C-alpha cells in the first residue's frame, strides 16, 4: 500500500544522550496533525490539554513541528503558517494547516515535535 | 445584593490578581521576562509543590468565584439567583448556566498553574533540562571517550536495509548536534515571592 | 451546577496521578471521546471565541478605529 | 568486612559500601536526598527513595521488595538463552569515579564464558538508570533474550496504570525467568482478562489498568522483521500511583519490548501491603544477536518530575 515515512524525532533526548525516532507508518496525506493524534505521536506537549489548542484550524502557534528532509511531499504554507509564526529558521511548519500529500504517497519526512524545548539545531544542509 | 457581590468579588478577584502576580514572579526564574512564557498558563504547570501560600490564596479567590458555601463566598450569588429567578425566565437560566462556565474555566485557571508537574522543566517535553541532568552517560568509558553530533540515526547503526520503496538513503546527511551538560547547571525552581 | 463546572474542570486539568476519581472512570472518560470529532468542533469554536475575542474587537479594529 | 576495601577502593563522598547478613551492599546519597540501596555480587537494586516531596524526608520508596527476602523483590536484570545465564552471583565493581556529587554510578561486571555481562546503576537526582551491556569475545553468535525486571509498589491496590502505552499493539505473553520473581511466568497469565498465546491487539486505552491479571507484552516483532518503519511502540510512558500523588517515567533504550504484569487480586497470595507491578523492558519475543565479538546495550531508566 502507498505509505508514507514518517520518523518523528523526539525534542527530549533519551538518557543516553541520543534522539529517540518511532517511525509512524500513518497512510495517506490529510493533516498533519490529526496523522500524529490518530497515531498517537506528542505533537502539542503541554497544550495537549483539551483547550490549550485551536484543535486543528491555526489560530494558534502551538502544532509547530520543525520538518526536515521535507521538500519532497508537502503543501506549501498556506499564509497561516506564513503569519502565525514570521520569525523562525523555516523548516517550522504548524501540523494542522500542512498536508503531506495524496493517498498515494511514498516518502521519508522526518518531522522533530516539539522545537521549542529542544537542545538540538540539526544542521540542515544549505539549499541551493 | 449588586454591592455584596460588588465586595467579595473585589477582595476575591483582587486576591487572584496579586495570586497571579506572585504566580508570575515566581515563574519569571524559570522563563525569564516574557508575557508570552511567564503569563502563559498552559506552562504554567504545576506550583502547589513550590509555591503553598500563593496556592492557598488563589484557591480560597478561585472558590469565592465559584460560590463554595463554607469556606468562600457563596451567599452573595446565592441572594442574586434568589432575587432573579423568579423576576425572567431569559435572564435567570443563562445566568446559572453562566456560573457554571464560571465555576469551569476559574477551576481551569487554579488547575493549569498549581496542580500537575511543572510543564516547563517537564522532562518529557523540556530537552534543555534533560541534558542538564545527565552530566554523565549510562556506560561510563563504554561506546565513546564520553556523543555530539549525532547524525540521522534512521537505521541506527543496526544493519537495516529498506524493502521496495522510494529511498533510504540520500544526499541528505543532517548532523543533529545536540548541546552540552556541566553549564549553567542550576535551574532554579520557583521560590515563593 | 458550580460542583459540575468543576468537575468538568477536574475531569480534564487534574492529572490522572493526583486526581481523586478512580482509574476505572477516568480511562472510560478517554475511550469516550478518543474519536475528538465533535470535541474537534466545539473545542475549536469555544478556542477561536476566546482568541478572535469574541471577533468584536477585531470588528472595531476593522470598522470602528480604521473607517475613523 | 571486603566492602571495607571496595571503599577505600572505589568509595566517595556520596557512596557508601556497607556489609551486613554477608550480603555486600552499597547506598548511592546524591546531593538532594535521594538514597539508592544495591546489593552488590547479584546485580539486584533493591530499594530507590528519591526526593519526590519538598519536605524534608519527602523522599518515598518506589521498587517493591518484601521485608526480610531480597532475593524477592526490587528490579533486576536477567539474561537468558533458554536458561538464565546470569545465575552465577559473580558480579564485581569496576569503576565508581563518575561525578562530583550530583550523580553517581556503580559499574557492576561478571562474565558467563564468551560473555562480559557489565552492568551499570547510575543515580541522578531524579532517576535511576539500570543499564546492560555485554560483549561476544568467543566465536560463536549467541541468541540470548535480556530484560530488566522492575516491581513498582503502590499505596493503593485501585490506584495502578501506565498512562500512555495507547496506539502500539501488545500480545499476552509470560515474564522472563527471573531469579528475582514475585509470580512464576506459569501463573502470570493464569486466574484471570487477556489469552495466553501471542495474540495481537491493538490498545485503545490512553491509561490501562492493573486491576486485573492481563500481563502483556508492547511491541510488535513480527513488523520489526520487516524493518520498515514498523511502528516502533513508545520509548516511555507515565505509571501513576494515585494513591499519593506522584508518578514516574520508565525510559527504555536499545530494549524494543515492554513487559508489564498486574498481580490482579493474587497479590494477596504474596503480600499483604503495597500492590506492586511488574514493569519492564525487554527483547523476549525475537532476541537479540550481536556478533562474534561485538558488543550490545540495553537500559532502563526511572524518572519522576515532581521533586
Ligand atoms: S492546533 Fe492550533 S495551530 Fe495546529
Amino acid at each position: 500500500p502507498p505509505a508514507v515515512d514518517f520518523a518523528f524525532v523526539h525534542s527530549v533526548l533519551l538518557p543516553d544522550g541520543t534522539p529517540d525516532v518511532h517511525w509512524r507508518r500513518a497512510n495517506g496525506g490529510q493533516k498533519l496533525r490529526d496523522i500524529m493524534l490518530d497515531s498517537n505521536i506528542e505533537l502539542y506537549g503541554p497544550y495537549s490539554k483539551p483547550l490549550s489548542n485551536c484543535a486543528g484550524v491555526g489560530t494558534c502557534a502551538t502544532c509547530m513541528v520543525e520538518i526536515v528532509n521535507g521538500k519532497e511531499l508537502l503543501n506549501p504554507r498556506t499564509d497561516i503558517e506564513k503569519e502565525k509564526l514570521k520569525r523562525k529558521p523555516k523548516n517550522w511548519r504548524l501540523a494542522c494547516q500542512t498536508n503531506v500529500g495524496n493517498p498515494d504517497s511514498t516518502g521519508l519526512v522526518v518531522i522533530q515535535q516539539l522545537p521549542e524545548w529542544k537542545a538540538h539545531e540539526w544542521n540542515i544542509p544549505k539549499n541551493i | 445584593s449588586a454591592l455584596f457581590h460588588l465586595i467579595t468579588h473585589a477582595y476575591s478577584k483582587a486576591l487572584l490578581f496579586l495570586g497571579s502576580g506572585s504566580i508570575i514572579h515566581s515563574m519569571e526564574a524559570i522563563v525569564g521576562y516574557s508575557p508570552d512564557k511567564s503569563q502563559n498558563m498552559i506552562l504554567m504547570g504545576g506550583l502547589t509543590k513550590h509555591v503553598p501560600i500563593t496556592k492557598t490564596a488563589f484557591l480560597i479567590g478561585t472558590l469565592s468565584l465559584c460560590g463554595i458555601p463554607p469556606l468562600a463566598c457563596f451567599w452573595s450569588k446565592d441572594e442574586i439567583l434568589n432575587d432573579s429567578l423568579l423576576f425572567s425566565p431569559i435572564f435567570a437560566i443563562i445566568a446559572c448556566s453562566t456560573a457554571g462556565l464560571t465555576a469551569f474555566y476559574m477551576f481551569r485557571i487554579y488547575l493549569l498553574t498549581f496542580e500537575g508537574h511543572l510543564n516547563t522543566y517537564f522532562l518529557n517535553y523540556s530537552g534543555k533540562k534533560s541534558g542538564s541532568f545527565y552530566s554523565l552517560s549510562l556506560w561510563g568509558k563504554e561506546e565513546e571517550k564520553k556523543l555530539t553530533m549525532n547524525n540521522t540515526k534512521r537505521a541506527s547503526f543496526f544493519c537495516n536495509k529498506t524493502y521496495k520503496i522510494s529511498n533510504n538513503v540520500r544526499n541528505q546527511i543532517f548532523i543533529t548536534v545536540e548541546n552540552f551538560g556541566l553549564n549553567t547547571r542550576t535551574f532554579y525552581y520557583p521560590h515563593e515571592s | 451546577i458550580a460542583f459540575f463546572g468543576i468537575f468538568i474542570a477536574y475531569c480534564l486539568y487534574k492529572p490522572f496521578y493526583s486526581s481523586l476519581l478512580n482509574l476505572t472512570l477516568l480511562n472510560s472518560f478517554q475511550k469516550w471521546n478518543s474519536k475528538r470529532i465533535h470535541w474537534e468542533k466545539l473545542i475549536n469554536f469555544v478556542y477561536n471565541w476566546s482568541y478572535n475575542r469574541g471577533y468584536i474587537d477585531s470588528f472595531f479594529k476593522t470598522s470602528l478605529i480604521e473607517s475613523i | 568486612i571486603n566492602t571495607e576495601k571496595l571503599e577505600d577502593k572505589f568509595g566517595r563522598k556520596g557512596i557508601k559500601f556497607s556489609e551486613s547478613n554477608n550480603i555486600p551492599m552499597v547506598e548511592l546519597k546524591v546531593r538532594n536526598g535521594s538514597s539508592l540501596k544495591l546489593s552488590l555480587s547479584d546485580a539486584h537494586v533493591l530499594s530507590y527513595k528519591p526526593k519526590v516531596y519538598w519536605k524534608d524526608e519527602g523522599f518515598e520508596e518506589v521498587l517493591y521488595t518484601v521485608d526480610g527476602d531480597e532475593s524477592r523483590g526490587g528490579v533486576g536484570v536477567v539474561i537468558v538463552n533458554g536458561s538464565s545465564v546470569i545465575s552465577g552471583c559473580d558480579w564485581s565493581v569496576k569503576d565508581t569515579d563518575s561525578d562530583a556529587i550530583d550523580a553517581l554510578q556503580i559499574e557492576l561486571s561478571c562474565t558467563a564464558g564468551v560473555l562480559d555481562i557489565t552492568y551499570i546503576v547510575s543515580l541522578y537526582p531524579v532517576s535511576m538508570a539500570t543499564a546492560l551491556v555485554v560483549k561476544n569475545n568467543g566465536r560463536k553468535p549467541v541468541t540470548l533474550k535480556p530484560g530488566i525486571m522492575s516491581y513498582l509498589r503502590f499505596k493503593k491496590r485501585s490506584g495502578a496504570g501506565i498512562q500512555g502505552l495507547k496506539g502500539c499493539s501488545y500480545c499476552p505473553n509470560p515474564p522472563l525467568s527471573s531469579p528475582f520473581e514475585l509470580l512464576s511466568p506459569s501463573e502470570a497469565m493464569k486466574a484471570e482478562e487477556g489469552e495466553k498465546p501471542g495474540i495481537w491487539a491493538v490498545e485503545d486505552s490512553v491509561i490501562t489498568l492493573l486491576e486485573k491479571k492481563m500481563s502483556r507484552i508492547y511491541g510488535a516483532p513480527p513488523a520489526e522483521r520487516l524493518k520498515a518503519v514498523y511502528n516502533t511502540p513508545p520509548s516511555k510512558f507515565e505509571t501513576i500511583d494515585q494513591g499519593r500523588g506522584l508518578f514516574f517515567r520508565m525510559i527504555r533504550i536499545g530494549f524494543e519490548e515492554m513487559y508489564v504484569g498486574s498481580p490482579g487480586s493474587m497479590w494477596d497470595k504474596y503480600g499483604k501491603q503495597h500492590y506492586f507491578v511488574c514493569t519492564g523492558p525487554t527483547s523476549m519475543l525475537v532476541p537479540v544477536d550481536v556478533a562474534s565479538g561485538e558488543t550490545w546495550r540495553g537500559a532502563m531508566v526511572i524518572e519522576h518530575d515532581n521533586l
